[PDB]
RNA sequence: CCUCCUAAAGAGUAACGGAGGAGCACGAAGGUUGGCUAAUCCUGGUCGGACAUCAGGAGGUUAGUGCAAUGGCAUAAGCCA
RNA sequence: AGGGCUACACACGUGCUACAAUGGCGCAUACAAAGAGAAGCGACCUCGCGAGAGCAAGCGGACCUCAUAAAGUGCGUCGUAGUCCGGAUUGGAGUCUGCAACUCGACUCCAUGAAGUCGGAAUCGCUAGUAAUCGUGGAUCAGAAUGCCACGGUGAAUACGU
RNA sequence: CGCGGGGUGGAGCAGCCUGGUAGCUCGUCGGGCUCAUAACCCGAAGAUCGUCGGUUCAAAUCCGGCCCCCGCAACCA
């Protein structure tokens, strides 16, 4: 397995949009492009609408899902299924 | 009752209270009693930046240089 | 003599013996006959029932061999059950740990098979 | 054997003052139980039938009787009739030395075990244990790698009632399921 | 030629009238004495859960019957020792 | 900025390492050449299961360091059973490079643990320091080498004949 | 309208009797080589026996009904 070394993350670019979230609670989808950050304690509850390359994904934040980052749940390549060829991209 | 076909009582009547030589007189978590969800929760338990151990020598909170040294 | 019975590897060596109670592998049954005084190399079939116990003991805090298999069928169903990317290359087979799709598919999926082009 | 002679002790008194039953004679006592392990398949080869005697020999020595299909016009493949279950009847004091030796020595043999519910009981108080595998009372070397051979245990009843029906074993302790 | 029917409830009565079936089989597939209960669906279940045996309910011999049909059926021509 | 060149259905070119016991395992032991490192790499030190870590002598490279170069040497160990060879997948943590490790990064480690027993069609280089085979360093290089370039260890059959 | 023979994997056959086992020769599709095609080599797909029904644990086979192709048939003259 691979982690985040020693230092301290909340993600610096993800920070500025969650802390005016957090003081509602929770408020309309966070439009975010932050794919690269982690989720934590106090993220359990909001709505990041996540950035894939070509379009926003909300990821619905929650205390099961804090072993994980928000770009895993937010899909990126196409898998050819060989039954016969995928049609679609899946969300 | 078939009277005549029962078999000898040598191996069945004998030595319910038998030790633990090679397994258990009685057997925990056959009845499961959580279903096994394989997860820790991280962040949630443990720090989201991890146990600092291995290589403890006082800390300088002064600048210090890899291409300083001669 | 077998280590704690129900499956275990008939006429194996000391080392090897008890990579079938599952929780102990090499290193940890390495040490556990260092321990218990046996020498690595003689056949299970060489040990007394009283070295058979000196290794049940020692064995005993760990996990038993039921939950161990079931542990990690729980944990590839539990990241499919969130859908993320370790679940969504669990739905194909393909790599979790960044390895390529390209080649070394077999490992997961199995042989390679004909497809009409 | 001392089972029936301590469920008239403890279990049959029980149940008179918790029903308020009018007679000493509406309490259960213990009724025949044939066994099943209906193994299957074997239709004139009958191996899996051998099979099943030596897992059922491990926990009670006597001779498989064998069963045979009693009509015989199911949708089940039919030639020469068709092999079914085993039987092993326990019948009174071979029965009552049989569930002297269940939970003390049935529990430790089991380790990944779903049998069992005690809700399940219905109608007669009637009753079949699920066990998934055999129960093995002792032996040397009966652990060897192998596979199936559960048996139905049907335990049966003069009781009347489902809750009077779920009180046999009560005094012995099994951790049965909601 | 048998069994169902035309066929008119004794007399079973035509027609290249309607339909199913038979050309043997079995040295037990016979006799006698004694005991006994099913097709099927559900609940219990390890594999019988869908079908099966075991055990419980419902139904009450509707299964079976050497072979077609008719009659028959707990006294069980049904099943067994 | 995020995604991506490293997708995945498969097939194909190429290289690696294995399929053994001439070897692998363990403890103990030996000598290179050549070159890179003052954004950098670094002994001793103490810490850390190991990786690594902080401290810091040092190093302009025939000085100090990558580096104990490995194959090779000693001794016991294993018997064709996919093993005592091979160690891939995957669960999980510890650590590293980085303001970011999820699809697409590096290292230690615990448990569990497979294909492969000399490979169809296909298919190429070699005349001797070569072919074969081991280890090393370096260019590139924030993080990724099986590659490439060069170095040195050990090093083969035969070339009658046109 | 009668009477009789015939109805096999994409093509042409084997199997055929109370029936159980789908076989032969091609063709097809993917791949290799060849500068390409080719033959060649490797791998692979393919059957509700014209259709419907009956008996059975099993029906191409043995049976009942029908459609269609052909021979007869289109009078005894």
């Amino acid at each position: 397995p691979r982690s985040l070394k020693k230092g301290p993350f909340i993600d610096l670019h993800l920070l500025k949009k969650v802390e005016k979230a957090v003081e509602s609670g929770d408020k309309k989808p966070l439009r975010t492009w932050s794919r690269r950050s982690t989720i934590f304690p106090n993220m359990i509850g909001l709505t990041i609408a996540v950035h894939n390359g070509r379009q926003h994904v909300p990821v619905f934040v929650t205390d099961e899902m804090v072993g994980h980052k928000l770009g895993e749940f937010a899909p990126t390549r196409t898998y050819r299924g060989h039954a016969a060829d995928k049609k679609a991209k899946k969300k | 009752m078939k009277k005549d076909i029962h078999p000898k009582y040598e191996e069945i009547t004998a030595s319910c209270s038998c030790g633990n030589v090679m397994k258990i007189r009685s057997t925990v978590g056959h009845d499961l009693n959580l279903d096994v969800c394989s997860k820790c929760h991280p962040f949630f338990t443990g720090k989201q930046r991890d146990v600092a151990t291995g290589g403890r020598v006082d800390r300088f909170n002064k600048r210090f240089n890899i291409p300083g040294s001669k | 003599a077998r280590i704690a019975g129900i499956n275990i590897p008939d006429h194996k060596h000391a080392v090897i013996a008890l990579t079938s109670i599952y929780g102990v592998g090499k290193t940890r049954s390495k040490a556990i006959l260092a321990a218990a005084g046996i020498a690595e190399d003689v056949k299970i079939s060489e040990l007394s029932e009283g070295q058979i116990d000196t290794l049940r003991d020692e064995v005993a805090k760990f996990v038993v061999e039921g939950d161990l298999r079931r542990e990690i069928s729980m944990s590839i169903k539990r990241l499919m059950d969130l859908g993320c990317y370790r679940g969504l290359r669990h739905r194909r087979g393909l790599p979790v740990r960044g390895q390529r799709t390209k080649t070394n598919a077999r490992t997961r999926k199995g042989p390679r098979k004909p497809i009409k082009k | 054997a001392k089972l029936h002679d301590y469920y008239k002790d403890e279990v049959v008194k029980k149940l008179m003052t918790e029903f308020n039953y009018n007679s000493v004679m509406q309490v259960p006592r213990v009724e025949k139980i044939t066994l099943n392990m209906g193994v299957g398949e074997a239709i004139a080869d009958k191996k899996l039938l051998d099979n099943a005697a030596a897992d059922l020999a491990a926990i009670s020595g006597q001779k498989p009787l064998i069963t045979k299909a009693r009509k015989s016009v199911a949708g089940f493949k039919i030639r020469q009739g068709y092999p079914i279950g085993c039987k092993v009847t326990l019948r009174g004091e071979r029965m009552w030395e049989f569930f002297e030796r269940l939970i003390t020595i049935a529990v430790p043999r089991i380790r990944d075990f779903r049998g069992l519910s005690a809700k399940s009981f219905d109608g007669r108080g009637n009753y079949s244990m699920g066990v998934r595998e055999q129960i093995i009372f002792p032996e040397i070397d009966y652990d060897k790698v192998d596979r199936v051979r559960g048996l139905d245990i049907t335990i049966t009843t003069t009781a009347k009632s489902d809750e009077e029906g779920r009180a046999l074993l009560a005094a012995f302790d099994f951790p049965f399921r909601k």
